[PDB]
RNA sequence: ACCCACUCGGCACCUUACGAGAAAUCAAAGUCUUUGGGUUCUGGGGGGAGUAUGGUCGCAAGGCUGAAACUUAAAGGAAUUGACGGAAGGGCACCACCAGGAGUGGAGCCUGCGGCUUAAUUUGACUCAACACGGGGAAACUCACCAGGUCCAGACACAAUAAGGAUUGACAGAUUGAGAGCUCUUUCUUGAUUUUGUGGGUGGUGGUGCAUGGCCGUUCUUAGUUGGUGGAGUGAUUUGUCUGCUUAAUUGCGAUAACGAACGAGACCUUAACCUACUAAAUAGUGGUGCUAGCAUUUGCUGGUUAUCCACUUCUUAGAGGGACUAUCGGUUUCAAGCCGAUGGAAGUUUGAGGCAAUAACAGGUCUGUGAUGCCCUUAGACGUUCUGGGCCGCACGCGCGCUACACUGACGGAGCCAGCGAGUCUAACCUUGGCCGAGAGGUCUUGGUAAUCUUGUGAAACUCCGUCGUGCUGGGGAUAGAGCAUUGUAAUUAUUGCUCUUCAACGAGGAAUUCCUAGUAAGCGCAAGUCAUCAGCUUGCGUUGAUUACGUCCCUGCCCUUUGUACACACC
């Protein structure tokens, strides 16, 4: 399916003197920019990065 | 393939003949004019067109074919 | 005699490489552009050729010595990647086998291919990867073929003819298959649109698919392709991408001069499965209630009523979510990836089935799908086109796909009586309910539907039930043929199809061989759709009934991988 989503194809027949040749163009658009669909490949697996903690500290409690 | 056959005799075409035609009026002793060959009474053939004389046959060529007036 | 240490001198092997090499390799092939220890011998691009000639040795065969003219741009070495093998080792698969199923191969016919025949029987394609394929079911059309008849739709440019008319058409007759003015008779009409020629175009199911595009098929039911940083190598390259294991998978684990990644696989997408949870529905349906029929009556049972009202969304529909991740537990395994079993679960074989699908190869098929196309051919007595008629169906025969059968697990006759995927008429005659008529096929009058609304609950067929028949070519089987009736169409003859009576063939389970297949699958069974005016024994799908037997291996066949040889690289054609 990402094919249907992200690549655009086109063939054109260019007609010269000795015969004809076919042009075949492929473009793969950046999925991150997709704007109106999947913003990535189904492949993509992003892990969010944890934060270095400064734990310890025996109890304590705030008041409000 | 093959090329050519034929038991002879090729068909020709048409001529449309010659004729320095329209002499078929008669202009008299200066200078009355009397049209030979009677003309055609169709709403589409304004009297300028004439009838050809065959046998029985008088015929409006102007009507590309049509109508068969006979006297 | 044996064991240990040492030492001269041998035959060799192992490991490294400081060092050498174009490399393969090499304790010499090292101590060489930082070029000299002593000495012998041979080579100077390839052929011509170890040939000619002379000398010499020999019994001979022949040995030694040994040219040139001429020719030629390479020949040659080592290593690398491919490609290929009638070498070796592993794998994988019902287009392989095992265990079996159902068959085809034998018969009748249907249908394609060959062949023959023919005016013509248009044509492409010939192992898997040609032969119910070209969506190719051809009565005209299609149509390309054959017998014949018209027309130009011959742009444009130059020139010629020529308004004293370039050219156009025609009624009747003749002619013609023809109510074609094709041609001819005859004599009007037309008015610069043509006609003649040259040039240039134009069309063409003409040729070339060994000139091409595009598309498609095949290799492939396959698992392969690449780059960064590091390692090896002068280099092309290699390692990564690998012994093993594992997987449907270069799928992973693991080993590891590699580490970490990208294409392809996977993911993804579609469809089939589960939602008494969510949003709803007179184009889906349920319960209640009104109105109402039948039977029972003691409340009951079974129906009717596109709106008489009320409520719901279980069933139907389709939006949004949810669900499974081989989960839990266990056995096995390098307790690795994984495989196996039990439980649970709608679901645990990639959940089932598909869509998509890298790099590369082929002189695979297609110029007959294209107003896609180069080149060649042809272009008015046409290979353009159209009209009439025939032909693609022609029948001693060979080959393939099929259909129907040889019956009693059946045929026939009554009766039961249940799907799913579809499709349908506007400037038109498509899907057809209902009513009559008709033995049937059909006819006729009306009708609903541009459709979850009507056809249609598509009341399909196998199937189930009670009967007749009773193993007899029988009432199994229905080829062939006669005679009538209807439908489609302008047209049915070489019988389009449908119906009725009659006729009643081969075939008594099929030699050698050969095909497909592992679960709602095989096989049986119909239906819708494509084609379609009319014609399915074809296909694409669909649901209905529903098994036997594996759950393995490498014997056969096919392919893929490694190792290995190569003088191939236009690559064993
Ligand atoms: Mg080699
Ligand atoms: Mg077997
Ligand atoms: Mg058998
Ligand atoms: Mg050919
Ligand atoms: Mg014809
Ligand atoms: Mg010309
Ligand atoms: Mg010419
Ligand atoms: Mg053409
Ligand atoms: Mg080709
Ligand atoms: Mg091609
Ligand atoms: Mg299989
Ligand atoms: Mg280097
Ligand atoms: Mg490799
Ligand atoms: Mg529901
Ligand atoms: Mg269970
Ligand atoms: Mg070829
Ligand atoms: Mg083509
Ligand atoms: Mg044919
Ligand atoms: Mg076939
Ligand atoms: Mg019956
Ligand atoms: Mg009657
Ligand atoms: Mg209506
Ligand atoms: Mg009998
Ligand atoms: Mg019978
Ligand atoms: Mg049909
Ligand atoms: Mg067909
Ligand atoms: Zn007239």
């Amino acid at each position: 399916q990402p094919v249907n989503d992200f690549i655009d194809t086109a063939t054109r027949h260019v007609l010269m003197r000795q015969g004809v040749l076919g042009i075949k163009v492929k473009i793969m658009r950046d999925p991150a920019k997709s704007r109106t669909g999947p913003k990535a490949l189904p492949d993509a697996v992003t892990i969010i990065e944890p934060k270095e903690e400064e734990p310890i500290l025996a109890p304590s409690v705030k008041d409000y | 393939k093959k090329v050519y056959t034929t038991p002879k005799k090729i068909k020709h075409k048409h001529k449309k003949v010659k004729l320095a035609v329209l002499s078929y009026y008669k202009v008299d002793a200066e200078g009355k004019v009397t049209k030979l060959r009677r003309e055609c009474s169709n709403p589409t053939c304004g009297a300028g067109v004439f009838l050809a004389n065959h046998k029985d046959r008088l015929y409006c060529g102007k009507c590309h074919s049509v109508y068969k007036v006979n006297a």
